[PDB]
């Protein structure tokens, strides 16, 4: 499963 | 035996056309598993193998949800990097990102994997610390900088030490019957005259998995990798690969030339030579 | 960066005559994303075709795989063509069963 990324560059 | 689990992970923009496109697909191994095109009213992450469908309703919402936020990240991503490259928002640009793991046969994380590219090029790539970051020039020194300060590595280094590792067991074992089962490769010569002096003898290697081969041609037990033809591995569309090698021999000498073909699903390697 | 395509055009199984099989275009090692992949049987555009999702490779260059399911014969004549950013004409690759 993926992981979270809810903000980021 | 050996095996990874990776994301893979698409965004281009589109300007004067709508939002940017997303498209996000998974892999155990060389096996497509998850999907996610962002292009649907009500796009959602859908299955590609079969192992994978059993996952419950929390799993795919999970997923989705993820999916969702991964695309506007990307479409803020792809804004930022206009301004660290003085950009116009008139141009296309790419955005791709791909992370995994690989685990060895004991079923412990051998190595991980973070990066991104811009415009096809190398952006910023986690190093093999999983804890250190390498910048390809100074726009992605800028993001480097911020993802130190956030502490970006060890967040993900926990992820990849942990549920990557973990999930890549649990696909492997619902899985097993067709992930851990190397599919060897049919193999057989085949003759093509070019003319009444010269012809190519054609080494193919049909219906394997994973797709890892190796495909040799010799000529009196001497390699003629200098000049053989050797095709990209490509898929068959029923998930095992295909690839072929030739060479262009004079008329009569045929039977000195032998291919050799090196599979894990193989297991010793095998020598063919054209029978008529 | 802009990467041509490698094209490669074949069918899932050695053709048969008369035999139903799959009739693939692989587009490969391409950069943007951007293409346009067409089959044709006698010069004619195959309305089934479908493709892969797209996905790239080590060095960032994207791959897809479109097929369609066919029945090869002595006389139709099948190709792949393929427009990209770095293709100033489309490019049509002959389908040969012995490739």
């Amino acid at each position: 499963r993926r992981k979270w990324r809810r903000w980021x560059l | 035996g050996s095996h990874s689990m990776r994301y893979f992970h698409t965004s281009v923009s589109r300007p004067g056309r709508g939002e940017p496109r997303f498209i996000t697909v998974g892999y155990v191994d060389d096996t497509l598993f998850v999907r996610f095109d962002s292009d649907a009213a009500s796009p959602r992450e859908e299955p590609r193998a079969p192992w994978i469908e059993q996952e419950g309703p929390e799993y795919w919402d999970r997923e989705t949800q993820i999916c969702k936020a991964k695309a506007q990240t990307d479409r803020e991503d792809l804004r930022t990097l206009l301004r660290y490259y003085n950009q116009s928002e008139a141009g296309s640009h790419t955005l791709q990102n791909m992370y995994g793991c690989d685990v060895g046969p004991d079923g412990r994380l051998l190595r991980g994997y973070h990066q991104h590219a811009y415009d096809g090029k190398d952006y910023i790539a986690l190093n093999e610390d999983l804890s250190s970051w390498t910048a390809a020039d100074t726009a992605a020194q800028i993001t480097q900088r911020k993802w130190e300060a956030a502490r970006v590595a060890e967040q993900l280094r926990a992820y990849l030490e942990g549920e990557c590792v973990e999930w890549l067991r649990r696909y492997l074992e619902n899985g097993k019957e067709t992930l851990q089962r190397a599919d060897p490769p049919k193999t057989h010569v085949t003759h093509h005259p070019i003319s009444d002096h010269e012809a190519t003898l054609r080494c193919w290697a049909l219906g394997f998995y994973p797709a890892e081969i190796t495909l040799t041609w010799q000529r009196d037990g001497e390699d003629q990798t200098q000049d053989t033809e050797l095709v990209e591995t490509r898929p068959a569309g029923d998930r095992t690969f295909q690839k072929w090698a030739a060479v262009v021999v004079p008329s009569g000498e045929e039977q000195r030339y032998t291919c050799h073909v090196q599979h894990e699903g193989l297991p010793k390697p095998l020598t063919l030579r054209w029978e008529p | 960066i802009q990467r041509t395509p490698k094209i490669q055009v074949y069918s899932r199984h050695p053709a048969e005559n008369g035999k139903s099989n799959f009739l693939n275009c692989y587009v490969s090692g391409f950069h943007p994303s951007d293409i346009e992949v067409d089959l044709l049987k006698n010069g004619e555009r195959i309305e089934k075709v479908e493709h892969s999702d797209l996905s790239f490779s080590k060095d960032w260059s994207f791959y897809l795989l479109y097929y369609t399911e066919f029945t090869p014969t002595e006389k139709d004549e099948y190709a792949c063509r393929v427009n990209h950013v770095t293709l100033s004409q489309p490019k049509i690759v002959k389908w040969d069963r012995d490739m």
